[PDB]
């Protein structure tokens, strides 16, 4: 793993195919989503995130209004038994 | 486990295509596994932990490789919980992708069973001294599934962001490490 | 028994595997001859694991071409010691020097070492359960406790001795403890070992241990100019000639078993096979077939002659048959009946033809020494030689009892051959079973394999002075216990029948009395045991001692890391076992605090010193450490190689691959590259190496 | 090398139903034409090379090839 | 976090070329020419 | 001597399994294929003028 970022760039076949690493620009859009991701959300909010490759110029954060689609979305990942042992867990809180 | 020489047999990979298992997409990305950890870490601690997100390998490598990797498309659901971030796929746009997914050539799904199949061929259920040599032969008519699966619950660290992160893990190099697990892990692919 | 014309074989059709092994003189360094410290670098490539079989170095019998002749026992423990210290220096290890010695083996091998001891018969002091091996574990305890406390370079060196009282076969206790090394998970599959061994049948063991990374050292026997003439005048030669047996630095010899891997790996890829051919299958069944064409455990084959090339006329029979399987002959330890039967069969369909033209061959060769300078007449050409050898050997003229005691012999020895595969494959599968008879059937009678039924009792490792009385004949009663002597020359004794003074010696056909068939009666277990337990309760306190086995003994050296963990677990927190697994050092196993060792005590030297051989000074036993061994529990160890494994570079250049199908160098050693695997067809490292 | 054959020959997500879908591309005649130069605003016209010489242009013709997509299918572009 | 952001900041000023983390880019995307490189490669001083 | 060396190899077979062992590529190709891509490289690439 950390020696692949160097074998790809010191191929003999093509020396030279870029002037700046990919493997270090992924890292750092990798850093800023998770950056933006933590900033931008606030609490107890349900937001959307959807990749549309047809654009491939940005990313699109979106809000959830529908109370039921919400609801859909939080049993979907949150099951009703976490709810309850996150509740009592508040409870002692 | 894979020895050198098995290369030199000629293997295919398409035997037993016909009938391969896929389990449900939806099913399969819920964050189930992950609250559960949770849900024991915190009651083992007794203390809320300071992780801020909660995801999967997966969701997280489409999010690193979208720049250079823009074939694909997806929708994610993020829920904000006592102050945590969940993020998992969106229903409706994995039904659809589904729907996509039934249009998909037998080639493609025989190249899928074969990553798959490969994956079972190079692997053991057992560490290599406890396994029986039945177990290691009878690979080869191993019915293939996407169901069963072992995975890693693992915390990373981003700047000043913990991140609580489920990957798939395929194997392990030999053994297991009680003190540093992801040094000996191994994974598993296919490529033309 | 061995035969070195198994090393002749190998030199004459892999004669790449051979290497002279650079004799390690004084290194020249600006005029310094400083004497090889053990830290400086080996030129003959670095070893991780060395294992001595101390059956080749405290055995004067097996070298009497110099004179040894200790009248004393302390020239022969400093002779030894000096020898292990030439040994050990010329190989340089650097993780473990297994210092294993001979024990109890099971019954098969007791038979085959009875034979080896009543045919040798102090020479015949070298065997366990003697005063001599008592003495000689607490001298090597000593020699390893002064060197690993001496030398500053033994810090990382951890001396495991196996003494005469633990019970097992010399280079059987080096097999189990590489397959208790194999069994853990976390095991180095790179780690090199070495064997310092004389017979020719180590080979194949490392074939067993399926560890490329194997090598073997032997002495030069192709080069000894050996001489006899007086002490004095060989003060004439400096250089070319010296003392070739006490001042001459004597040569030896290197056989990588990696090069012979890569050998059977190309003669034995035969043509159009119904099932993928795999290399370790395939060197599986090549050490089965070395094994069948004779081997210490069963008898020697009327058919198979090693130095007539049977191993050749097996090879080229598998390569015929192989295309007509649908599996391979063995697989991991156990026996696949209906292929070696077809196997057994083809070689029976060429018996007759084989027996002719050793008819016309012995006839050629003795017409061939005309030029150049009970009753036999079985007649093996002539028909019928079958029931006339049955007639003379067993005296029986009955066809149906021939006929059942042939079913018999090929159950026993199918029974006995999966018992030698399970031996060197998996361990002792049994220490009582053995062979029933004093000859191996033909392979003709080899039919309905699959009718026949295996099975084996474990049992109990035998009594050191239950064997030493089975062992020792009437002649050498010497280190026999004057207690049993009543039960062993006395004809008296309930079990004088087993130890007669005279006893038949067959020929068998044979040239030379080396290789002769010592007829002897089969010894009876149970009435010899009742015997010797009616006067065991006679012995003393030393002499039950002695007729005691025990366990490992591990000793470490204070500057080792591993040793204040030790102390602080054993000797602080009250622990009495403690479970190793991998450490730094590669050992692995069950260790218990040893409560006869003295912390605060002195360790002595058991040799009364001689001057001139370098005085071993007194060491208190505050700068080392020992500890009682366990290995791990025994487990079903399959035949292939683990993952992680590194190949060498390939010795072969196109040039013996072509000949063996149509009729320094230190390099080649190590795990040359960092990839298990090796680039080729299509890969992203075959095509960017290719172009 | 005038053909460029793609087929799918069967079970292309098909209840086991056997259609040899082909397509294939053919190419034909070559046409060449008269050096002309593309204005940037779209207009095209006949050049000289002394107008190429003089505004830095290049000295070429248009090429233009009939590859024709046919379509098959039998069990067995201008 | 605030003092190793600032040790960063000084870290890419006086090293480019730091292994396993990422280097001082530019606006222009360019890395930004610390001074351990002006004294090392072609375009260091140096070689001339 | 050319004819005295070239006596190892006997008919076509031998002699295309001999061509395609030092043909580059890969190892393991083994016989059953090894003789197609020796013909292979006896058919094209060598003398493809002539035919």
């Amino acid at each position: 793993t950390n020696d692949i970022p160097l074998m790809v760039k010191n191929n003999p076949l093509n020396e030279q195919p870029k002037k700046e690493n990919c493997y270090m620009s992924s890292i750092n859009f990798y850093g800023a989503v998770v950056e933006w991701l933590n900033e931008s959300v606030k609490d107890d909010q349900v937001w959307k995130l959807s990749y549309a490759k047809r654009n491939r110029q940005y990313l699109v954060l979106k809000e959830v209004t529908d109370e039921n689609e919400k609801q859909q979305i939080v049993d979907s990942a949150i099951p009703a038994w976490f709810k309850e042992w996150r509740s009592e867990l508040r409870n002692s809180e | 486990y894979l020895p050198d020489g098995d290369i030199d047999n000629s293997i295919d990979l398409s035997v037993g295509s016909k009938h391969f298992l896929l389990g449900d997409s939806v099913e399969l990305s819920k964050l189930d596994p992950i609250l559960l950890a949770l849900k024991e870490i915190e009651k083992e601690s007794g203390a809320k932990t300071k992780d801020r997100i909660i995801t999967w390998r997966g969701i997280m490598r489409k999010l690193l490789t979208l720049p250079y990797d823009s074939e694909e498309d997806f929708v994610l659901d993020v829920v904000s919980f006592d102050g945590q971030l969940f993020i998992q796929f969106n229903v409706p746009y994995l039904k659809s992708k589904d729907v996509q997914k039934q249009g998909d050539t037998e080639f493609h799904k025989k190249l899928q069973f074969s990553g798959y199949k490969f994956e079972k061929m190079a692997t053991l259920p057992k560490p290599w001294p406890e396994c029986t040599r039945k177990e290691i032969d009878s690979r080869a008519k191993s019915k293939c599934n996407n169901i069963e699966q072992y995975g890693a619950i693992v915390r990373t660290g981003i700047s000043r962001i913990k991140i609580l992160i489920g990957g798939a893990v395929a194997c392990t190099a030999d053994y297991y490490d009680e003190n540093d697990p992801l040094s000996r892990y191994i994974e598993l692919k296919t490529t033309r | 028994m061995g035969v070195p014309a198994l090393f002749r074989w190998l030199s004459r059709k892999y004669p790449k595997i051979i290497s002279p092994v650079i004799q390690d003189e004084d290194v020249d360094i600006d005029g310094e001859s400083r004497p090889t410290r053990y830290e400086d670098p080996n030129p003959n490539g670095e070893l991780d694991n060395l294992y001595l079989d101390m059956n080749g170095i405290v055995h004067p019998c097996s070298h009497p071409e110099h004179k040894p002749v200790p009248e004393t026992e302390d020239e022969m423990m400093l002779d030894v010691f000096a020898y292990t210290e030439n040994v050990i220096m010329m190989a340089r290890p650097r993780k473990v020097i297994y210092i294993a010695v001979d024990g109890v083996a099971p019954r098969a091998k007791m038979n085959q070492q009875r034979s080896r001891r009543f045919r040798s018969a102090d020479s015949n002091a070298i065997t366990p359960g003697t005063p001599f091996m008592h003495r000689l574990a607490d001298s090597l305890r000593y020699w390893a406790a002064y060197k690993l406390t001496t030398d500053p370079g033994w810090s990382g060196i951890e001396v495991i001795i196996s003494d005469a009282s633990v019970p097992g076969q010399g280079q059987h206790k080096i097999m189990s403890y590489v397959r208790s090394l194999r069994s853990s998970p976390k095991h180095d599959p790179n780690t090199t070992h070495c064997i310092y061994g004389l017979n020719a049948n180590l080979i194949f063991l490392g074939l067993a241990t399926h560890e490329p990374h194997f090598k073997i050292l032997r002495e030069d026997v192709f080069a000894q100019d050996k001489k006899s003439y007086s002490l004095q005048d060989q003060l004439r030669m400096t250089d070319i000639e010296r003392q070739e047996l006490k001042d001459k630095k004597t040569p030896f010899l290197w056989l990588h078993l990696n090069i012979l891997r890569e050998y059977l790996q190309i003669e034995l890829n035969v043509p159009g096979l119904s099932f993928p051919f795999d290399l370790e299958k395939s060197i599986d069944d090549w050490v089965f077939i070395c094994f069948f064409c004779g081997n210490n455990f069963l008898p020697h084959l009327p058919s198979l002659d090693v130095r007539d090339n049977s191993i050749t006329t097996l090879v080229t029979i598998w390569k015929q048959i192989l295309p007509t399987m649908k599996g391979y002959l063995t697989t991991d330890g156990y026996l696949n009946l209906p292929a070696v039967e077809r196997l057994l069969a083809e070689l029976a369909k060429k018996e007759d033809y084989i027996f002719r033209k050793r008819y016309e061959d012995e006839k050629r060769s003795l017409e061939n020494q005309k030029r150049r300078k009970k009753n036999e007449e079985i007649r093996l050409w002539e028909p019928g030689y079958r029931k006339r050898y049955y007639e003379t050997k067993f005296h029986t003229k009955d066809p149906q009892k021939v006929k059942k005691i042939a079913r018999n012999m090929v159950q026993k020895y199918i029974e006995g051959v999966s018992w030698v595969l399970l031996y060197y494959y998996q361990g002792c599968p049994s220490w009582n079973w053995y062979y029933p008879y004093h000859y191996a059937p033909f392979a003709a009678d080899f039919v309905n394999l699959s009718e026949l039924k295996i099975e084996f009792v474990e049992g109990t490792p035998f009594r050191p002075y239950e064997q030493l009385m089975s062992v020792l004949p009437a002649a050498s009663s010497h280190n026999l216990p004057d207690v049993f002597r009543s039960l062993m020359s006395d004809a008296n004794s309930e079990i004088i029948d087993f130890y007669p003074e005279e006893f038949p010696l067959d020929m068998n056909g044979k040239k030379v009395i080396w290789q002769a068939i010592p007829l002897l009666p089969f010894i009876d277990e149970n009435r010899l045991l009742k015997a010797v337990q009616s006067k065991y309760d006679q012995l003393t306190e030393d002499e039950k001692f002695r007729n005691t086995n025990r366990s490992e003994i591990l000793v470490l050296g204070r500057s080792h890391s591993h040793y204040p963990t030790l102390v602080k677990e054993l000797y602080e927190e009250g622990k009495d076992s403690y479970e190793f697994q991998v450490d730094s050092s590669g050992v692995s196993g069950v260790a218990i605090k040893l409560q006869s060792f003295d912390r605060s005590g002195v360790l002595r030297l058991p040799v009364k010193q001689l001057e001139g051989y370098r005085h071993y000074p007194d060491i208190s036993n505050r700068d080392f450490l020992m500890v009682e061994f366990k290995q791990l529990p025994k487990s079903h160890a399959k035949s292939m190689i683990l993952s992680g494994l590194i190949p060498h570079l390939r010795r072969l250049t196109q040039e013996d691959k072509d000949s063996i199908l149509y009729g320094d160098f230190k390099q080649y050693i190590g795990p040359h590259g960092k990839s298990q695997y090796l680039p080729r067809q299509g890969g992203y490292k075959a095509f960017i190496q290719i172009h | 090398e005038p053909r460029l054959i793609l087929d799918q020959p069967a079970q292309h997500t098909n209840e086991k139903d056997n259609i040899n879908k082909r397509y294939e591309i053919r190419f034909g005649k070559i046409y060449l034409s008269r050096p002309t130069m593309t204005e940037a605003d779209g207009t095209t016209h006949a050049m000289f090379p002394q107008e190429a010489r003089l505004r830095n242009l290049t000295y070429s013709s248009p090429v233009y090839l009939d590859m024709e997509k046919s379509m098959f299918t039998s069990i067995d572009g201008n | 976090e605030v003092e190793q952001l600032l040790q960063f900041h000084v870290a890419t000023y006086m090293d480019n070329d730091i292994a396993g983390q990422p280097q001082a880019l530019q606006k222009s995307g360019r890395p930004v020419k610390a001074i351990r490189a002006r004294l090392k490669g072609k375009e260091g001083r140096l070689r001339g | 001597p050319c004819i005295e060396e070239g006596f190892v190899i006997q008919d076509k077979e031998v002699a295309l399994d001999f061509i395609g062992r030092r043909g580059s590529a890969a190892l393991g190709i083994r016989r059953e294929k090894r003789i197609q891509y020796a013909k292979d490289i006896l058919q094209k690439e060598l003398l493809p003028h002539i035919t």
